[PDB]
RNA sequence: AGAGUGUAGCUUAAAAGCACCCAACUUACACUUAGGAGAUUCAAUUGACGCUCUGA
């Protein structure tokens, strides 16, 4: 009740977000000869992201292009720090399995 | 550590046999690729 | 069809791989923490010994947007 | 107080060759292969013979160009399966220690500029390197008059390391020779921020 | 040389709970189900084996 000390004990919406130099939206493009290797690398990078507490938005894929085929994957990233970005991309560089094409391109 | 996610597999259910074919693009960089009909050697002219 | 012996071997394979990748992730995390704390103490020392350089230490190079670097191979050129 | 301004750079040559698979990984390779043939969904002999002979006729480039040298520490290709770190001997007026390439910086030059200068200061080459940020990777202070050394980080994209037989003592160290060449604690701890992998 | 000292990553937990990982469902994450490893540094509250800091 409004006049009682327990007023607002049940409100919940303020706990739900129903909506210092830092990067922008980052797209990591993974084009690989193997669907298997591309998917595995996407899983590994997503695990690193959610273990390091990086806001990951999308992990979709581009349509396949034929000219054999190369499978494409996307990883969205937002929220980096000075040392944190350095460690992140150096780890990505050092943990690239075999003949994979990374990217740090942005939206559009 | 460039092998932790190389020993990984397709997680779908509709697919045919895949084989480790060695591929070279233009300069002599042999890489395993999951390709049908094992050629064991590929080169792009 | 399959047999009990190969099933047991597969189970032990899963067990040993669990242990192996557990050690792998443990060492990866150890390196992560070690070099993160090294960089943090480096930044702290930089702030202590230079009040005008920590401000420009946090800025980001603008050349990383079109980043490019190829992965490993088997037969080098 | 009088402070000796000094920076440095722990150059990183990435592994051009992926590490060979362990027998554990090969056993898992067999298991994954056989499960694939289990879970798959549906004159060939002449084609197979032609393709296998095409495989045989061309010899694969050796993944290890290391077993033959045994002494080419100055060569950029000392190791391929692991990362390499530049390391050049130095001789001071009062000291003689195997020291990571250092450099002197002034307040008019920022740390990134110092690192870029060091890229070609001592190698006198056309090497192509890339920086990730202004964040250092190690700080070590040794005094006699204060002093400090900032080990930064950079990665090699390509390198035209001309006149490999330089008068210097550039020896590429991956992980192991670090302790052998750098005794004092202020220099043997570089492995903490060097990617051991 | 001196100080803080000390349960696996964390615990004003007393051999536990969170953590953590692969397998399946997921594009992927997440959830869920199946499994996995884990410690109270050594001797009688005390001394000495290991880590951090203060110096040379």
């Amino acid at each position: 009740y409004k006049t009682k000390p327990t007023h607002g004990i049940g409100k919940y919406k303020h706990l739900i977000k129903a909506e210092d130099y830092e990067y922008g939206v980052l797209n990591i493009h993974l084009t690989a000869y193997d669907m298997t290797l591309a998917e595995s690398y996407a899983q590994y990078v997503h695990n690193l992201c959610n273990s390091l507490s990086i806001k990951v938005e999308e992990s979709y894929a581009m349509p396949t292009k034929t000219i054999l085929t190369t499978h494409e994957r996307v990883v969205q990233i937002s929220g980096l720090s000075a040392t944190f970005a350095e460690i992140f991309l150096e780890i990505i560089q050092s943990s690239l399995p075999e003949g994979v094409r990374l990217s740090v391109k942005e939206h559009t | 550590d460039s092998s932790r996610a190389s020993l990984t597999r397709v997680h779908r259910q509709a697919y045919a046999r895949l084989y480790p074919v060695l591929l070279v693009k233009q300069d002599g960089s042999t890489i395993h690729i999951r390709y049908r009909e094992p050629r064991r050697m590929l080169a792009m002219p | 069809e399959l047999t009990f012996e190969e099933t047991e071997r597969r189970a032990l394979l899963l067990k040993k791989w669990s242990l192996y990748k557990q050690q792998e992730r443990k060492m990866e995390r150890d390196t992560i923490r070690a070099m993160l704390e090294a960089q943090q103490e480096a930044l702290e020392e930089l702030q202590l010994e230079s009040p005008k350089l920590h401000a420009e230490a946090i800025k980001r190079d603008p050349n990383l947007f079109p980043f490019e670097k190829e992965g490993p191979h088997y037969t080098p050129p | 107080s009088p402070w000796r301004l000094l920076g440095a750079l722990c150059l990183q040559r990435p592994p051009v060759v992926s590490k060979p698979l362990t027998p554990l990984q090969e056993e898992m390779a067999s298991l994954l292969q056989q499960i694939e043939i289990e879970r798959s969904l549906y004159l060939a002999q002449d084609l197979e013979d032609m393709w296998e002979q095409k495989f045989l006729q061309f010899k694969l480039g050796a993944r290890i160009t290391e077993a033959d040298e045994k002494n080419d520490r100055t060569s950029l290709n000392r190791k391929l399966d692991r990362n390499l770190v530049l390391l050049v001997r130095e001789k001071f007026g009062d000291q003689d220690v195997w020291i990571l390439p250092q450099a002197e910086w002034q307040p008019g030059e920022t740390l990134r500029g110092t690192a870029e200068r060091t890229l070609a200061t001592l190698s006198e080459n056309n090497m192509e390197a890339k920086f990730l940020g202004n964040a250092p990777c190690g700080h070590y202070t040794f005094k006699f008059l204060g002093a400090k050394v900032f080990f930064f980080k950079a990665l090699l994209l390509t390198g035209d390391f001309s006149q490999a037989g330089n008068k210097g003592h550039h020896v590429w160290v991956t992980k192991d020779e670090l302790g052998d060449y750098l005794k004092p604690k202020y220099l043997a701890q570089v492995r903490r921020f060097v990617s051991d992998l």
